[PDB]
Parts: C-alpha cells; sequence; structure tokens
C-alpha cells in the first residue's frame, strides 16, 4: 500500500542534508590537539577553488548522517539448563569468542550461571565483553559519570550540546537504551531553550528533525529558521511533515487548498502547530522585512 | 628447541602476581615450560571474579577448532573451560564432584538436624 | 662452513649399541621376582600392591 | 647539509613513495641506458631517481645496470616462468617509465591492500603479552577487574598469607 | 620445479672460464646501506655449469638454479648468453651494434 | 628436577603408596561416564580434523582458489 | 593556617588579594626553581610539605596556602593546562612538586569527567559496519529437545544406578579396599537451615 | 650568536612578501584545521593564472640532523628534556 | 546431541546462510569404535627394559 519513509531514504536524506548545511569553518575547526608547523602552498585562483572543492567533499564525509535506529529487544535465551552443576560455583562464568574475522554482533557470549543454566549474555553484557578483548578509542568499559543527569545539564548549561552527543556515539551503541536516552534528552533541552544552532553543520542535525518530526513539535524547530531566513529549509521542514503525517490536519488542509512554498506553514500553524499565533506573527514579521528588501 | 617427540597442548600459563592469578590459554609443546614458548594464543582466563562478579573467558574458537583438528591435545582444566562453556560435554569429574558435593552437603544437613533436636 | 668432527662420539654411540645387543638381558634375568619380598632382583624394584 | 646532488634521494621517506612492487614472477631486473643522447633523457633520471625507489620496495629482485651497450635504451624482465619481458623505454620520460613498468608486472592496488590486512590479524587485540607483542600485558590493566597487588594491595582474605593463619 | 638452491634466476658476469664445463660468473646486486640509505653494488661469485663452453671472459649470462647441486659450489648452469663479448645484438631492433652505433642499419631490413 | 643419573633417595628406599579405596557404585558410574565422553569428544575431534583438512584443501585446489589462478594467468598474457 | 576558602576554591581566584599577588598571569610564572648546572632535574622534589614543615622554596601550589587544588577549581586547573594542545604540562615545566602535580591530574582528571572544564572531545566512526541483530547470537536460538523436556543434555549428566552383578564384580575385583556403596546422589543441592 | 640572530631575522620573507613576488595566493594548510584552505596572504597586485612548475623531485639541501632526527636514528640523551618554562 | 554451544553456533550459521530446517545436527558416534581399556595391546610396538642390572 503506502508506507511511510524512513530515515536512510534518499526523499528523506536530501532534504535532511540541505538543512544541515556545509560549514567548512565549523567543520574543520581548529581543534586543541597537539599541533604541528603548518604547511604553505603557492596556489593560483583555479587552484584555491579546487582546493576549497576538496574541503567541500571532505567535509560531507565528516557531516554523514548517523542510522537511526529502534531500541534493540533485550536478549532472554537459554542454550541449556544443566542442574548437575547447581551451587557448585559461586560466581558466573562469561565466555566470549574473540574470532578476529567476526563481526561484533555476530559474536557467541554466552554466561554459565551459578545455577547451571547456560544462557546468552545479554545486550549490556555483550558491549562490556566487546571493548574488553577489542578496544575502541573513547570507549570505556564502565560507564562515565558524565552521562549522569547532573553532569549532562552541567554540559547543557555551557551549550556543549554536540560534545554530549559525541560522547554518547563513542560509548554507547545506537540500538543501545541508554544511547537513545541521551539522545533524546539532549533533543529536549535543545527545543526548550532554542539551541538548534548548536547542531547546525552537523552530522547529528538530521537525527533532532527526525525526532522531532515524530512526536509532532516542529514548531520550535520552525521558529528558529524563519527568524534565520531558511525559509527553503522551513519549507521543507513542514513538507516533511506533511510526508510523514499523511492522515493530519496539516497534511490534508495542504491538498485542499493546493499550498505551496510560504503558504505551507500558514496552513500548519493554523491547523496543526501548537504555537500558531506565534508562528503567524514571526512569518508576518519576516514577510514585512523581505517585502522592503525587494523594494 | 626439537624436543624428542611430544605433541601441542592447549593449557593455561599462569600470569600476573603473587596471590593474583591469571591464566592465558595457548596452544604450546607438551615439554615447553608452563610460562615459556608458545605457538598461538587462544584466549585467556581470569579466575577472579571483577566488580561485576563476573570470570571473564576468552575463547578464540576458531583456532581452537583448527589447533584440536592439528592434532593438539587439552588439558584438564581446559577440557573443564570448554564443558563449562559448552563448547565440550561437561566433563565426568565435574559432574561426579558436583555429585560428590551434594552428598557432603546431605550428612551436615542430618547433623545439623540431630544438634537442633536434641538439644 | 667447516666444522671440527667428533669422531669419539659417533664411535661411543656404536660401542654402546653394539654392548646393548651382545650384553641384552634376557626374560628369565629381567622379569624374575622374588616371592617373598615381591621385588624384581634385576632391578629392585617393588612391583604394584594390587598385583601382589 | 647532506652530501650529493639531490640528497632527497638518500632518505626513507623518499624510497618508500615507490609506487612499483613487482610480482612473485618476477626475478631480475636489468637496466641498459646510454649516458648521453636526448633520447635517452627519460631513461638517465630513471636510473637516477627511480631505481632506488624500486629495490627499496622489492628487496629480493636483482637489479643490474649496464651503459652504453646497445643505441638505445631499454628495460629487460626476466620472470620465474623463464619468460622474457622487454620494454622499450626511448623518448619516454622516468614518470612513464615507473608507470609502465607497474602496469605490466606491478601488483595492483586491490593485491596490496590485502596482503596488508593478513598482517593486521597476525596482532589480535585480545591477546595478552609484553608491549612489543600486545597492547596489554596482564589483565589487570583491564578496568573493573582485580587490580594489580603492586598498585592496589589485595585484601587480606583474598591472600595466602593470611589464609593459613586463620586456617591454622 | 623445485629447487633447493636460493637464487634461482640470476644475471651476472662472466669471470673466469678456467675451469672445465663450467663458468665463474661474478653477480652484483644492489644492497642498501643502513646509514648513507645510497645502494653499492655487492659482488658475489656463482659458479655456473656451461655444457658446450661457450662462454667468453667478460660476456653477460643467465644463470638458472639446478634442482641440486651438482659439485661443491657449481649449483647454477648456464641459460642464456645476454650479451657476448664484443658481439651484441641489440633486443630492441635484432641489428649487430658496437656501442652506441648499429654495426648493421636497421633499416636494411626495413 | 631429578635426572636418571640422581640416587634414589634412602627415606623412600622403603616408601610404599597404598592404591585408594574404591567406591563400587561410584566407580562403575564414572567409569562409563569416561567412556563415553571420549566417545564425543573424538568424534567431535573427528569433524575439527576434517575441517581443517577441508580448508587446506580449498585454498590449494579449491573453485575459488583455481579461478583466481586462472584469472591472474589470462590478465599476465 | 587556615584558609577561609576551603569550602569554595573557585572565591579565591576572584578576590581583591589573588588580584594584587598574582594577576593576569599563572601562579608559577614568577617561580624558578634552585639546581646545579643549566640543565634541571627532570623530575621535581616529591613534596614540599613533611610532616606539616614547609621546605625553603616552596612549589607555586605550596607556596600559596589559600590554593585548594579541587576539580571546582575550573580556573586554577587551566593554568597547568596548555591552551593551545590541552594537555597537562609535566612537573619540571611549572615547578609543582610530584606530589601536587600528581593532585593535580586527578583534579584535571575529575573535572573533565564532570564536564567542568572543557576539553577536546575526537568525532569517531561507528564501531560495526551492519547493525542488523537477526543473527542467532543476538537471537533466539530454537530450543533442543532435551531443554523443552527438561532431560538432561546427555542421558549419563544423570545418575544411574548400575546393576548388581556388575556392583559384585567390582568388590570381588576390590577385595579389602573398598569403601561404602553411594546410592544417588540428591536431586538439588542442600543448604544449611 | 647576537649578530647572527638579528641578521636573520631582519632578512625573513613574510608571507605577504611572497604572495607579491610570485604572484598567487599562499594558503596555509593546518593538519588541526583539516584540508581547510586558509588564505594568509593575497597579492595586491594581478594574480597569475599559470600554475607553478610541479618538480618531481625538488634540488633543495637538505639538513642531516634534521633528516636523522626524521628518520628517528638520532639518539640522544639531552634531547627533548623536560625543562622548565620559557 | 552436540555441545550446547556447538549446537548454537551450526543452527546460527544455517540462518545466516539462508537455511531454514528444524532438524537438529547431531554427531556420527557410529564410527567411533570404543574398546575396553584392557583389551590388548601391540606388543610390536612395545619397548623393553634397559641392560643396566642392580
Ligand atoms: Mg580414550
Ligand atoms: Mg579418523
Ligand atoms: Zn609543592
Amino acid at each position: 500500500e503506502t508506507k511511510k519513509p524512513t530515515f536512510m531514504d534518499e526523499e528523506v536524506q536530501s532534504i535532511l542534508t540541505k538543512m544541515t548545511g556545509l560549514n567548512l569553518q565549523k567543520t574543520f575547526k581548529p581543534a586543541i590537539q597537539e599541533l604541528k608547523p603548518p604547511t604553505y602552498k603557492l596556489m593560483t585562483q583555479a587552484q584555491l577553488e579546487e582546493a576549497t572543492r576538496q574541503a567541500v567533499e571532505a567535509a560531507k564525509v565528516r557531516l554523514k548522517m548517523p542510522p537511526v535506529l529502534e531500541e534493540r529487544v533485550p536478549i532472554n535465551d537459554v542454550l541449556a539448563e544443566d542442574k548437575i552443576l547447581e551451587g557448585t560455583e559461586t560466581t558466573k562464568y562469561v565466555f566470549t569468542d574473540i574470532s578476529y574475522s567476526i563481526p561484533h554482533r555476530e559474536r557467541f557470549i554466552v554466561v554459565r550461571e551459578p545455577s547451571g543454566t547456560l544462557r546468552k549474555a545479554s545486550w549490556e553484557e555483550r558491549d562490556r565483553m566487546i571493548q574488553v578483548y577489542f578496544p575502541k578509542e573513547g570507549r570505556k568499559i564502565l560507564t562515565p559519570i558524565i552521562f549522569k543527569e547532573e553532569n549532562l545539564r552541567t554540559m547543557y548549561s555551557q551549550d556543549r550540546h554536540v560534545d554530549v552527543l559525541n560522547l554518547c556515539f563513542a560509548q554507547f551503541e545506537p540500538d543501545s537504551t541508554e544511547y537513545i536516552k541521551v539522545h533524546h534528552k539532549t533533543y529536549e533541552d535543545i527545543d526548550k531553550r532554542g539551541k538548534y544552532d548548536l547542531l547546525r553543520s552537523t552530522r547529528y542535525f538530521g537525527g533532532m528533525v527526525w525526532y522531532f518530526v515524530n512526536n509532532k513539535k516542529i514548531d520550535g524547530l520552525l521558529i528558529d529558521q524563519i527568524q534565520r531566513d531558511l525559509i527553503d529549509d522551513a519549507t521543507n521542514l513542514v513538507q516533511l511533515y506533511h510526508v510523514l503525517h499523511p492522515d493530519g490536519q496539516s497534511a490534508q488542509g495542504a491538498k485542499d487548498q493546493a499550498a505551496e512554498g510560504i503558504n505551507l506553514i500558514k496552513v500548519f500553524a493554523k491547523t496543526e502547530a501548537q504555537k500558531g499565533a506565534y508562528i503567524e506573527l514571526t512569518l508576518q514579521t519576516y514577510q514585512e522585512a523581505l517585502s522592503r528588501h525587494s523594494a | 628447541k626439537a624436543y624428542r617427540g611430544g605433541h601441542l597442548t592447549i593449557r593455561l600459563a599462569l600470569g600476573g602476581c603473587t596471590n593474583r592469578p591469571f591464566y592465558r590459554i595457548v596452544a604450546a609443546h607438551n615439554k615447553c615450560p608452563r610460562d615459556g614458548r608458545f605457538v598461538e594464543q587462544l584466549g585467556s582466563y581470569d579466575p577472579l571474579p571483577n566488580s561485576h562478579g563476573e570470570k571473564l573467558v576468552a575463547l578464540n574458537l576458531d583456532r581452537i577448532r583448527h589447533w584440536i583438528g592439528c592434532g593438539a591435545h587439552l588439558s584438564k582444566p581446559m577440557e573443564k573451560l570448554l564443558g563449562l562453556a559448552g563448547f565440550f560435554p561437561l566433563h565426568p569429574m565435574m559432574i561426579t564432584n558436583a555429585e560428590r558435593l551434594r552428598r557432603k552437603r546431605a550428612r551436615e544437613v542430618l547433623l545439623a538436624s540431630q544438634k537442633t533436636d536434641a538439644e | 662452513k667447516k666444522v671440527r668432527p667428533r669422531l669419539i662420539a659417533e664411535l661411543a654411540r656404536r660401542v654402546r649399541a653394539l654392548r646393548e645387543q651382545l650384553n641384552r638381558p634376557r626374560d628369565s634375568q629381567l622379569y624374575a621376582v622374588d616371592y617373598e619380598t615381591l621385588t624384581r632382583p634385576f632391578s629392585g624394584r617393588r612391583l604394584p600392591v594390587r598385583a601382589w | 647539509p647532506m652530501k650529493g646532488r639531490f640528497p632527497i634521494r638518500r632518505t626513507l621517506q623518499y624510497l618508500s613513495q615507490g609506487n612499483v612492487v613487482f610480482k612473485d614472477s618476477v626475478k631480475v631486473m636489468t637496466v641498459n641506458y646510454n649516458t648521453h643522447g636526448e633520447l635517452g633523457e627519460g631513461a638517465r633520471k630513471f636510473v637516477f631517481f627511480n631505481i632506488p625507489q624500486i629495490q627499496y620496495k622489492n628487496p629480493w629482485v636483482q637489479i643490474m645496470m649496464f651503459k652504453n651497450m646497445t643505441p638505445s635504451p631499454f628495460l629487460r624482465f626476466y620472470l620465474d616462468s623463464g619468460e622474457q619481458v622487454l620494454v622499450d623505454v626511448e623518448t619516454k620520460s622516468n614518470k612513464e617509465i615507473m608507470e609502465h613498468i607497474r602496469k605490466i608486472l606491478g601488483k595492483n592496488e586491490e593485491t596490496l591492500r590485502e596482503e596488508e590486512e593478513e598482517k593486521k590479524q597476525l596482532s589480535h587485540p585480545a591477546n595478552f603479552g609484553p608491549r612489543k607483542y600486545c597492547l596489554r600485558e596482564c589483565i589487570c590493566e583491564v578496568e573493573g577487574q582485580v587490580p594489580c597487588p603492586s598498585l592496589v594491595p589485595l585484601p587480606k582474605e583474598m591472600r595466602g598469607k593470611y589464609k593459613a593463619a586463620l586456617k591454622a | 620445479v623445485r629447487s633447493s638452491v636460493h637464487a634461482r634466476w640470476i644475471v651476472g658476469k662472466v669471470i673466469g672460464t678456467k675451469m672445465q664445463k663450467t663458468a665463474k660468473v661474478r653477480v652484483t646486486r644492489l644492497v642498501l646501506d643502513p646509514y648513507l640509505l645510497k645502494y653499492f653494488n655487492k659482488r658475489k661469485t656463482y659458479f655456473a655449469h656451461d655444457a658446450l663452453q661457450q662462454c667468453t671472459v667478460g660476456d653477460i649470462v643467465l644463470l638458472r638454479a639446478l634442482p641440486v647441486p651438482r659439485a661443491k659450489h657449481v649449483k647454477h648452469e648456464l641459460a642464456e648468453i645476454v650479451f657476448k663479448v664484443g658481439k651484441v645484438i641489440d633486443p630492441v631492433t635484432g641489428k649487430p651494434c658496437a656501442g652506441t652505433t648499429y654495426l648493421e642499419s636497421p633499416l636494411s631490413s626495413e | 628436577r631429578k635426572t636418571r643419573h640422581d640416587p634414589l633417595a634412602k627415606s623412600k628406599i622403603e616408601r610404599v603408596n597404598m592404591p585408594p579405596a574404591v567406591d563400587p557404585a561410584e566407580f562403575f558410574v564414572l567409569m562409563e561416564r569416561y567412556q563415553h565422553y571420549r566417545q564425543t569428544v573424538r568424534a567431535l575431534r573427528m569433524e575439527f580434523v576434517s575441517e581443517v583438512q577441508r580448508k587446506v584443501h580449498e585454498a590449494r585446489a579449491g573453485v575459488l582458489a583455481e579461478r583466481k589462478a586462472l584469472k591472474d594467468a589470462a590478465e599476465h598474457r | 593556617p587556615i584558609s577561609p576558602y576551603k569550602d569554595e576554591p573557585w572565591k579565591y581566584l576572584e578576590s581583591e588579594e589573588y588580584q594584587e599577588r598574582y594577576g593576569s598571569r599563572p601562579v608559577w610564572a614568577d617561580y624558578r626553581r634552585n639546581h646545579k648546572g643549566g640543565v634541571p632535574p627532570q623530575r621535581t622534589r616529591k613534596t614540599c610539605i613533611r610532616r606539616n614543615k614547609v621546605v625553603g622554596n616552596p612549589c607555586p601550589i605550596c607556596r600559596d596556602h589559600k590554593l585548594h587544588v579541587d576539580f571546582r577549581n575550573v580556573k586554577l586547573l587551566e593554568q597547568f593546562v596548555c591552551a593551545h594542545t590541552g594537555i597537562i604540562f609535566y612537573a619540571p615545566y611549572t615547578g609543582v612538586c610530584v606530589k601536587q602535580h600528581k593532585r593535580l591530574t586527578q583534579a584535571i582528571q575529575k573535572a573533565r569527567d564532570h564536564g567542568l572544564l572543557i576539553y577536546h572531545i575526537p568525532q569517531v566512526e561507528p564501531r560495526d559496519l551492519d547493525f542488523s541483530t537477526s543473527h542467532g547470537a543476538v537471537s533466539a536460538t530454537p530450543p533442543a529437545p532435551t531443554l523443552v523436556s527438561g532431560d538432561p543434555w546427555y542421558p549419563w549428566y544423570n545418575w544411574k544406578q548400575p546393576p548388581e552383578r556388575e556392583l559384585s564384580r567390582l568388590r570381588r575385583l576390590y577385595q579389602g579396599h573398598l569403601q561404602e556403596e553411594s546410592g544417588p546422589p540428591p536431586e538439588s543441592m542442600p543448604k544449611m537451615p | 650568536l647576537t649578530q647572527g640572530l638579528f641578521r636573520g631575522l631582519s632578512r625573513q620573507e613574510t608571507h605577504q612578501q611572497l604572495a607579491d613576488k610570485k604572484g598567487l595566493h599562499v594558503v596555509e594548510i593546518r593538519e588541526e584545521c583539516g584540508p581547510l584552505p586558509i588564505v594568509v596572504a593575497s597579492p595586491r597586485g594581478p594574480l597569475r593564472k599559470d600554475p607553478e612548475p610541479e618538480d618531481e623531485v625538488p634540488d633543495v639541501k637538505l639538513d642531516w640532523e634534521d633528516v636523522k632526527t626524521a628518520q628517528g636514528m638520532k639518539r640522544s640523551v639531552w634531547s627533548n628534556l623536560k625543562r622548565a618554562a620559557t | 546431541p552436540y555441545p550446547p554451544l556447538l549446537r548454537a553456533m551450526i543452527i546460527a550459521e544455517r540462518q545466516k546462510n539462508g537455511d531454514t530446517s528444524t532438524e537438529e545436527p547431531m554427531l556420527n558416534v557410529q564410527r567411533i569404535r570404543m574398546e575396553p581399556w584392557d583389551y590388548p595391546a601391540k606388543q610390536e610396538d612395545k619397548g623393553r627394559a634397559k641392560g643396566t642390572p642392580v
């Protein structure tokens, strides 16, 4: 019949990429790390543009939007229950297959419980054991205290929402429960304080939009884009919401009125947007400003 | 060093420090020292529980199946680790010791009951 | 690649092998057992208890 | 300053820039070039610059060079199977000569990528041993495990010194 | 195919034909200097089996490893004389040459 | 440890080791277990040997291995 | 002496007393070690304070008792962190003793973990190429027939009583070295009441 | 040493002077800044359209100490020693 | 029956390759000819005591 587009669909990928934008300054911000004497080249105007083009190409690789996944189902599987071994050992044994040429999501990690029951390791145990034998840079075996509520709120108070997402991505798998909660909590703080600009020109911008659309709370994001003269992205936000919610007041209203461009926001503001009056006032303010520049 | 006869054996090589045991599962010659030269390390075994109350055992199954198919023998403690992992059937000694432990505790219950009842 | 040979090492090896055949012990000597002490007079090693 | 003209040739950085890795079939490479003549200009520059790069990446290939024995420069390769490969290098720059021999007798980038991956499997991250061969020496280095007694002393219950005293 | 000789194919210069059915061949390889990082010729002497004794002192020969060493030092055999001494045939054109000048013009046979 | 040429200790000249007493029920049950456990392991061992032999043969004259050999020879010519 | 800023270490750096003494430059700027030769020893003194007694030439941390090394005192810790590279200066650089440098390293690390100190956080690639969770290692493997019926994985796991004739054969084989015959073991592990 | 120090520092060529002489942009490449090209100096006059000839092998004189250090062949117990801030 | 870990991996291999079957893998222990421990061995391959007398 009709299938709602996913996060990795090309239409969604193209729209989200345009809403992100390649800022070579931010994508290649001078990092605070060990420094080396920079090299210098004598380049013409054509060569300088070519070098700028390569920086644009390298920016896209760095701005690749991570895939969005649902929470993984907890693993509760028992291979065998040997009652003979019950009570012989007071500590459970964890066995991890450390074969190199095996994907980390296809390794057999089993736990021999003290009761004698052999069971597959849970997701939290599997991620911990993988780091023990196959360490990854930036990932700690024990969960850092940075992910506590107080520590995260401290990061939010410092407008370092990108750092939180970078820390969460390196530590937790995308389908993990902790990964979802940290990302969702980060997104809520962004919307409440209107800090959408922090995630602009970052690979994590697409996830923020995807979270907002699925909760019908793109009211805050739409307001910010209009105030920053991003109507083209603002219209795409409304169109993406209509695509993912065909059976809505705004989606049906758009079809009835054949609204396009700025008219799409007006239909959405009156029908489904909670702060419709604020959006209309914001859109009216921009429209008057644009008209003066036209003359 | 070319020993007279001998064979490869998958055994545990003790590491760590005093009172901190740690065994590395290696495939070495039978005549080699316990912590001496080995052909290929096939995993690790940490008998001391960690902060999660777990004993970490690593089994390079692809290489373990390779060396066993090349004629490498298995030490008795190694045959129990495989049995605990389910890679091998439970060693008869593990089953037999479980039965002995049950008998030992069963007799302790009878002694405890008599002390409470009689006195 | 010339190395000083060891003639005596080869000479001793052949002498030991030859004497082990000429002076080989016989079954009556190797497997004789003193039924009183249950020890073999050839080597003086006690037989296992279960075989007594 | 480093002695000789073009001192960059005697650096490991320059010698490792050679993109020509001969196949297992190639055994002996002979270079015949002319010391004079504008047509053999590429051959002289190939010997001056590219020969050290080729030998460095192919330490087991014999390279013997002959000067002023034939009217025109050429390259000859002696394969293991007995086939002799002849390459003409007259009126061709050293870069062209470098790419031609790589095309006909050099391993492609796909083969070189595969060879490097094989060496990666040799160093297993899960293995424990000296820092020369393994990333970690003991399981005590793994956070969450019982640390080394040298740094953090063990409880008296877990030490054999007090185990015997309590029992006897 | 299998041979116990380490050097399978080697190209060297004959420096002596004073032995019966054996040509003393000098082989040079480029060996890296670990400190100077410059290649210098290293010369090793190989004995080659020459059934017809057609080698002449001063020519370039191709040596093929024997499956087994026929003598204590003879491990290779004369495969092909690459450059005869004073009678070099140019591989590119096939015409005889004396140094950098063709003895027979390549245009003789078009 | 001691070598073959080291003289025997005087204190152990008269030492005799008494074999342990046998529990008839536990001995027979355990003896059967060692006859089943080694049967399963030997069957497992045979499969492991075959896999090693198959992998060597597949790398030597396997269909995929031979396909690459002919492909490289075709490219070389 | 008892510093009143122990409860709130960050208050000291904001006082007028701090401005008069140090100013806008780091505390260790005016400190110079005393040592023989032109090359200083690669390790500073172990501690400037021994048994509540201060050495003749205290380190910048030890020379001021009002400077408390705490993770909350973020401003002080930045003086010991390179502003261009983010690394912590070694002991010979600033001149602090080994004991206080170790305290600084722990405090700086503690500050970074809580997010109070800004440090470079690199962007990493995802660990797994494929995120599929359909493989049997992470999925639910179908149960074996033995597991469903509750039987042991092998028949010989459970205790089977040997035949009477076989028991008599062992008794005859081991005359004079027999233990008390053992029946089937308890089905479950007993516990002390 | 004093007179030599002031002599070399007085004769150093700035990036702006180099850009004016060559008539080309001077682009700074920083590893911390990734592949982002940074223009530090641009010629005030006309800009050349022909790129500089990319020589395959530069004919420059290399100090052996710099090369030896780069290859790790230079061991010295007196190098990279921890010293007071300057 | 296979040991619990080996059976799971073999079944997991079938699902990975797309094969769908409910058959339980089993070991062909029929080939294994278990022998009594008191079965006579090869006297030909057995050694002999050394010639040193006491
Ligand atoms: Mg057996
Ligand atoms: Mg067989
Ligand atoms: Zn101090």
